């Protein structure tokens, strides 16, 4: 048609509404462009201090999630009383009132029978308003089993930062000022925790930073790095330890942070012990003990023998980092540390951030800035009855705290979740049976290693309800489906992000009229359930909500579901917009201004803030982790054994002092290498919004943005050497088999794969979720499910599931 | 006036965000991507180089697609853009054969036909493409951008060709191409190459510019500067 006249043109006149993306834990602040009531575009929120308008490519896929043609539009109940991968649930639609009636009756029955602990709440993704549904509702019912997904995420990645410098959490990386970047498996222009900001800065940074990427595959980041080290899976700590060794021999640790020998002369000579009293540490603790007990023998030649890395390369890297200090940052990914002995890879790699002074330094890395965001609703102790008070003391269903499951989050025996092991406890009714389960925003049958264990566990649960947008693999086993309003377009929430020297708090708000008969997972549904429970004689959750969760301005409780959804966010963010947050960052004049800007930014990070005041046992950066010794001693004393016996029970090689210092743990491996000659290198797709874009056609259309991969396919990548060895050609249908399972996909020969490994994206292999993600919904998958290959194994010190290093596979055609 | 684009390969991370932004901006059918890429892997392990080059219409100085078009549908405008009066396209495909870059697509398929499917993976439980279409009020796909219709069919007819329009409808409003706004590293810059003071004109004097297939003689106006990778150290 003719071009439209100016008064009738539409380009640029629509409305932008702020929200937050959750395709990864970058949790970017966004704006949604809306015209004719439809969301048409996503862009980074320009007011964001972390990332600005910069975005990774997955923001656009969000539009095929809210407008996913396989979303649920109604609650449902299954009519096949049998559950199983082979059992069609025969879901039929029901009302919200009927669905919550069914769930409510089952919860109350538990309480009447004095078995409230047989209730479980499973949390996958979430927002910072989760405290009500996740914790308070669960404890008021009377259960200790609020089970997050943290241990199938990255808890092993927190072990180093916590037991060395007191941060049970992540770091931001000061790429703009870095002079040396050493990445153990991290691929920050594709995954990790600020893809938008690190993509914004990576290429520019190459003009002032020397970048080394250690990864069994040639990642996007490695392809834009000065050196790709194609490490054998599970051998990362060998390089990290040898770098530290050379640093001491060459005398190039960062003396303003670490200290120096009292008499100036460098006494660290390879293989020879040093007097502890000859060195004066400044902000660190344990350098000489670490040297004497292990590091003195972790030579470049020792490292070269294990890894094949040229010792001259090890030496040169160590010297380059010394000269760049303190503008030195060492990244660890899940790949390096989510292994059965991976706690000590986190420790060994992160120790380099202390040795070269990068921790809390310009060009280094440090934690997120402080913000006044509230993370919990008021305490619920006064609303706990005797039934609830007794139930919450029961052992958790994931067995955390047992001798072989220390899960030492924040230094506490049994302190951490063990997500994947909850399936085993349910499976075996140990400590007890789970009879009623509520789960939201999660798909553990698909996302947990050896997820068939979740198939089995859920088939044995009397009543389960799943809060979800799509009928995913986990949903297949539900008695009741409770369809969620989509988190990014139809929900009130609040999130945070760190990077660029700041922490930001961002809003989630509805940008479209709600499409279907859905409810918001973390607010409306617990609200409606509390009402139903109160109708049936258990009004403690309802009383807690109505008396404790009231508007920060009016003091009044919510009048209805929609008001409550917004109130949940208003309550926790009131310190940002009702009070003066100037001490921490932006000053906001009102709730409306917060919503319009969509984001609150902190002030820039004060470098060296934590120097001399780490939240460790010594308050120092601990090369010899007295913090970890204390936690292990606590666990040992609890079980009337020695620490060495804990190490043995947890299948670690460390004994004596080695339990507390950076040291080499031979990587755990499962299976006969002669039968299973290839090591799996699991990776994420840079178009994965976690496990939630496999039903997006645009995902497949551009799937080859993953280096080496193939559009509209699921491929496993083999080095051409192994392709010739196993008779594989590009496009061949292949079966990959491990000791615990198998999958089918297609073969791709690619030189960016370390020989002896196979690099394959997690993310495909859905047999449910939707029509694009599956071949025949409920029956036959599209692609291959990586986690069916990955034996159920744990970094027992952290509770983390292992996804890397131990997986041996074989491959064959057809 | 000769509008063109400079793409900084050092800034580029090869993520495809530009191409996905183009999908949302221009309502291209499934499988049709005006913005796309050329990726190459070179070398034998362990000395492996991977490179990603974003591609689009080069809005050439001497466009063969214009010269062969029998109806005049494909034409140059006063900004130097190669645009198309889709209404006059008879689907002869001569432009596709004349274009050295393979950036033109032909709508052999009925655009957005997959949205006419009314089947449900869970009957009376999950929805369907057709139902979602009805719910949102969209004509062809719930993701269709009405802005596109300012100067070009929001939904093109079957049996016509189509390609990157340099987001002409956004330029008309003083706005940026979607792919330019979508790039996290600001790797993409547009401007008037006839203005010596434009950013694009200065970039290709500050850096050695590279073109795709300059030997084809079309005078492409997408220029690439710098390098996606760096020389291996150690
Ligand atoms: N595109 C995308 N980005 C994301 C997410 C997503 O789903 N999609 N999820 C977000 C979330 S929830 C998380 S927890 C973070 C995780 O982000 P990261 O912890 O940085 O790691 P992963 O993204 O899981 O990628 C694992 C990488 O380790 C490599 N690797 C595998 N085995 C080994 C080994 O033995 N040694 C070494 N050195 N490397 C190995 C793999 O090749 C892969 O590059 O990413 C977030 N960023
Ligand atoms: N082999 C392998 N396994 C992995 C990883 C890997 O890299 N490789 N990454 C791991 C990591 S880092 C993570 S943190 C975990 C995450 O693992 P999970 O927490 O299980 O996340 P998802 O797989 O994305 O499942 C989320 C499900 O929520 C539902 N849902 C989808 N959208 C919405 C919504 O908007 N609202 C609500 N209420 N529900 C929704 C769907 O059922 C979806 O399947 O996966 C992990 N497993
Ligand atoms: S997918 Fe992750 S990095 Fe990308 S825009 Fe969303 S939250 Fe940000
Ligand atoms: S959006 Fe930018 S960085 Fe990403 S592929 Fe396109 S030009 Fe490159
Ligand atoms: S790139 Fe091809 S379609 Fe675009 S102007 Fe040049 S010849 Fe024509
Ligand atoms: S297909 Fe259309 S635009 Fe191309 S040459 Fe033929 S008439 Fe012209
Ligand atoms: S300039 Fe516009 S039409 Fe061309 S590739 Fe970029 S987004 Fe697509
Ligand atoms: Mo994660």
């Amino acid at each position: 048609g003719a071009e439209l006249p100016a008064p009738l043109r539409r380009t640029g006149v629509g409305e932008w509404l702020a929200t937050t993306c959750q395709g990864c834990t970058s949790w970017c602040a966004k704006q949604i462009y809306v015209m004719d009531g439809r969301a048409l575009k996503v862009r980074g929120n320009p007011n964001s201090g972390v990332h600005g308008m910069s975005s990774c490519p997955r923001q656009h896929l969000s539009l095929q999630q809210v407008y996913d043609p396989d979303r649920l539009r109604t609650p449902m109940m299954r009519t096949n009383p049998k559950k199983g991968r082979d059992q069609d649930p025969k879901f039929v639609p029901i009302s919200w009132d009927k669905a919550l009636d069914m769930l409510a009756d089952k919860i109350i029955a538990l309480r009447v029978a004095n078995e409230p602990h047989k209730y479980a709440l499973l949390r996958g993704r979430y927002s910072h308003i989760n405290d009500l549904l996740y914790k308070k509702m669960t404890n008021l019912i009377g259960s200790p089993n609020n089970i997050s997904h943290s241990s199938v995420c990255a808890e092993a990645h927190k072990m180093g930062p916590y037991y060395l410098d007191g941060n049970w959490g992540y770091n931001q990386y000061d790429v703009k000022n870095a002079k040396f970047i050493l990445s153990f498996g991290a691929d920050p222009i594709a995954s990790n925790r600020q893809v938008s900001f690190y993509s914004q800065t990576w290429g520019d940074s190459l003009d002032h930073a020397k970048v080394v990427v250690v990864d069994p595959r040639l990642s996007a980041s490695a392809a834009k790095a000065h050196k790709w080290i194609p490490i054998e899976p599970g051998q990362d700590s060998v390089l990290a330890l040898a770098i530290a060794h050379v640093a001491l021999v060459e005398g190039v640790w960062h003396k303003p942070f670490v200290g120096d020998f009292i008499e100036g002369k460098n006494l660290f000579k390879a293989g020879k012990t040093v007097s502890v009293e000859s060195f004066k540490e400044t902000h660190t603790y344990g350098l000489v003990e670490w040297w004497n007990q292990a590091l003195k023998d972790y030579t470049p030649e020792w490292a070269s023998k294990i890894t094949g890395i040229d010792p001259k390369t090890i030496i040169a890297i160590a010297k380059d980092m010394g000269a760049a200090a303190p503008a030195v940052q060492v990244w660890t990914s899940r790949g390096a540390v989510m292994q059965a002995r991976g706690t000590y890879t986190s420790i060994s790699c992160h120790a380099l951030n202390g040795l070269f002074g990068g921790i809390d330094s310009k060009g280094g890395l440090f934690p997120g800035n402080k913000t006044p965001l509230l993370k919990e609703y008021p305490e619920a102790k006064a609303y706990m009855d005797e039934i609830a008070a007794k139930g919450v003391k029961k052992e958790k269903i994931d067995q955390r705290g047992r001798l072989e499951f220390p899960a030492l989050a924040k230094g506490k025996s049994g302190g951490g979740v063990i997500t994947a092991n909850a399936a085993n406890g349910i499976r075996n009714q140990d400590p007890y049976e789970i009879k009623v389960m509520l789960a939201y925003f999660n798909n553990f049958n698909f996302s947990n290693p050896e997820g068939q264990r979740w198939d089995e566990a859920l088939s044995k649960v009397d009543f389960m309800a799943h809060i979800t947008t799509n009928v995913s693999e986990f949903s297949w086993f539900a008695d009741v489906l409770l369809p969620s309003s989509h988190h990014m377009f139809e929900k009130w929430g609040v999130l945070d992000s760190i990077g660029n020297g700041v922490a930001q708090i961002s809003i989630q708000q509805p940008s479209i009229k709600r499409l279907w008969d859905t409810r918001i997972d973390e607010s409306e549904i617990p609200y409606m359930l509390a009402k139903k429970l109160a109708d049936k004689g258990f009004d403690a959750p309802w009383r807690y909500i109505n008396e404790q969760i009231v508007d920060p301005e009016t003091g009044k409780p919510a009048a209805d579901e929609a008001e409550f959804a917004k109130l949940m966010v208003r309550y926790l963010t009131a310190p940002l917009w009702k009070e003066d947050a100037s001490k921490y960052g932006d000053k906001l004049s009102s709730w409306d201004e917060f919503v319009q800007k969509g984001v609150w930014n902190s002030s820039p990070y004060k470098l060296e803030a934590r120097w001399g005041k780490f939240k460790t046992e010594t308050t120092k950066f601990e090369f010899y982790s007295k913090t970890l010794e204390k936690a292990l001693q606590s666990h040992a004393d609890k079980h009337k054994v020695s620490i060495d016996e804990v190490m043995k029970a947890c299948d670690y090689q460390a004994r004596g002092h080695l339990a507390f210092i950076p040291h080499y743990e031979e990587p755990y491996r499962f299976g006969d290498e002669s039968e299973f000659p290839l090591l799996l290198v699991d990776q994420k797709s840079r178009l994965n919004k976690e496990g939630r874009t496999a039903n997006s056609p645009w995902y497949y259309e551009f799937k080859d943005v993953d280096p080496g991969d193939v559009a509209n396919e699921d491929v496993a990548k083999f080095n051409p050497i192994d392709g010739k060895k196993f008779g594989l050609k590009d496009g061949d249908e292949i079966r990959i088999t491990s000791p615990v399972g198998m999958l089918t996909c297609k073969a791709k020969l690619w030189e960016g794969v370390r020989p002896g490994t196979v690099a394959k994206c997690f993310g495909q292999g859905h047999w449910a979720y939707g029509r694009y993600a599956s071949a025949k919904f409920g029956v036959t998958p599209r692609g291959g499910s990586n986690n069916d290959l990955i034996a159920d194994r744990y970094d027992r010190l952290s509770g983390a599931s292992a996804f890397y290093g131990h997986i041996r596979v074989r491959v064959e055609k057809v | 006036m000769r509008l063109g684009m400079v793409i900084d390969l050092q800034k580029c991370v090869g993520c495809g965000g530009c191409s996905l932004a183009c999908k949302t901006e221009n309502n291209t059918n499934d499988g049709i991507h005006w913005s796309h890429h050329i990726a190459t892997t070179e070398g034998t392990f362990p000395d492996v180089k991977y490179t990603y080059i974003p591609t689009l219409c080069n809005h050439c100085d001497d466009a063969p697609c214009v010269k062969v078009c029998p109806t005049g549908a494909m034409h140059k405008d006063k900004r130097g853009l190669t645009l198309q009066n889709n209404d006059e396209c008879i689907g002869c495909k001569k432009c596709m054969n004349a274009c050295p870059y393979g950036v033109i697509s032909f709508n052999a398929a009925t655009p957005h036909r997959r949205w006419q499917d009314d089947s449900e993976v869970v009957a009376n439980g999950t929805v369907s493409p057709l139902m979602l279409l009805k719910r949102t009020g969209a004509t062809a796909t719930p993701n269709e951008n009405p802005e596109r219709g300012d100067t070009y069919p929001m939904i093109r007819p079957k049996r016509t060709t189509e390609k990157c329009t340099f987001c002409d409808h956004r330029l008309d409003k003083g706005l940026n191409p979607a792919c330019v706004d979508a790039c996290p590293s600001e790797a993409r810059v547009i401007g008037d190459l006839d203005d010596p003071q434009s950013k694009v004109s200065q970039l290709i004097k500050l850096h050695k510019p590279m073109q795709l297939k300059p030997e084809a003689g079309t005078g492409p106006r997408v220029f690439y500067i710098r390098s996606f990778g760096v020389k291996t150290a150690y």
